[PDB]
């Protein structure tokens, strides 16, 4: 079973000049906390070890992406840090990463903010990013999606009931995943590039995040 | 992997 | 309105020396074509600014054409059916030095396609709603796109539930492969540019020219 | 672009 209450509860439990290194911080603290979050996901801990790690690695940047964007979804033109820190727009042009910071709002804070995306939906996208059956390596492949069509049954059914005058809701919710994919991607490869360049301070959360799998 | 490791229990 | 019937006549309308991979390439180059050919059959799309449907095509063509490959592909065995008629077997791509990136498309896209038996209508509603991508740059008018795309998924969930009403899940699942289609995308166009930059590979001219920088 | 275009003409 996977109840939506738990999920929610996953969500309230826990919240909080090169802007660059300000977020890449912010980011390798919130690493910490993703793996509190994930523990409170039904069945994410009762799965094989080795698995929790793929899923984790696999889905993090998506994970924390739609946290901190959710979290901005009050902000003009900006995100809100865990740190406590807004960044404007004008500042991550200012420091060279304009476009991919305009996409995270264009494409996720904005559209969050316009439907009024609520913590239970937010968390249900969440788990469903982490359930991810695709990852590789995984020792059980079905299983997770398992886990996955449960998350996305329990989230219809909150959407159909606390939204009922909001038929296409719920597609609209998951198709802001292609999105949240593309996004984290690009955002990794400007991370790699930090890391190559060797300028900017990454943690070491972070930095084990940006490891070569094993 | 270790500091995830060493996080996840 | 948009009915699935004139999304399934827009597939069924445009259905169809040994370096792998430059025979994947002109198949892709040859598939542009008819792209174009499908897009305009899909309801709405041609009243949209030409622009417009410049931008929609150049964003999404590679996901677009994705879809159509591997859905052609169902019935192969750890391989890809090119719209030439040619078959190309995983081992041939590891071979050729894209393994990966391959068996991506049949893990995540081929075989889950297989295992549900997703449906032409079903595809092509897909396809649709990548078509209409609202977050795609410089749209003049990206809430029309947005409600064309709206339209296509409410049509896909009433097939779905008329059609399939023993799987209440079906619907959700066709739209959880979005997210695998656009890495694998993106992941393809990648290697297209290291194609284009090693220049060991042929690649033909719309191919190429999709692969240009925008205006 | 140009090919494009000239195929989305009609
Ligand atoms: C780490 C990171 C980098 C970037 C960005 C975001 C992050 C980034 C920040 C947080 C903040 C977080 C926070 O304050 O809540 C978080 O939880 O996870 C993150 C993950 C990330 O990849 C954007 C896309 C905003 C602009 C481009 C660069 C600078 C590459
Ligand atoms: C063009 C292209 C390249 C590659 C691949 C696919 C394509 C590729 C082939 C077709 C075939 C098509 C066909 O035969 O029906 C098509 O419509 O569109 C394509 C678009 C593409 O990007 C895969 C992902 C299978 C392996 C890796 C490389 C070699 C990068």
């Amino acid at each position: 079973d996977m109840p939506v209450e738990r999920i929610l509860e996953a969500e309230l439990a826990v919240e909080p000049n090169d802007p660059v290194t300000n977020i890449c911080q912010a980011a390798d603290k919130q690493l910490f906390t993703l793996v509190e979050w994930a523990k409170r996901i039904p069945h994410f801990s009762e799965l094989p070890l080795d698995d929790q790690v793929i899923l984790l690695r696999a889905g993090w940047n998506e994970l924390l992406i739609a946290s901190f964007s959710h979290r901005s979804i009050a902000v003009k033109d900006g995100i809100l840090l865990a740190t406590g820190l807004h960044v404007h727009r004008n500042s991550a042009h200012s420091a060279g990463v304009g476009a991919i910071f305009d996409r995270v709002l264009t494409e996720l804070v904005s559209k969050m903010r316009d439907m009024q995306m609520d913590k239970t939906e937010l968390g249900c996208l969440r788990a469903i990013v982490l359930f991810n059956p695709d990852s590789k390596g995984l020792s059980n492949p079905a299983e997770v999606e398992a886990l996955r069509e449960k998350v996305y049954a329990s989230l219809e059914a909150y959407c159909k009931h606390k939204y009922p005058e909001q038929p296409g809701r719920f597609a609209k919710l998951l198709l802001r995943l292609p999105a949240l994919r593309s996004i984290g991607l690009k955002c990794l490869e400007h991370l790699f590039f930090f890391k190559l360049i060797g300028d900017t301070p990454i943690d070491t959360f972070l930095m084990e995040m940006l490891e070569a799998p094993h | 992997h270790k500091i995830l490791h060493r996080l996840l229990q």
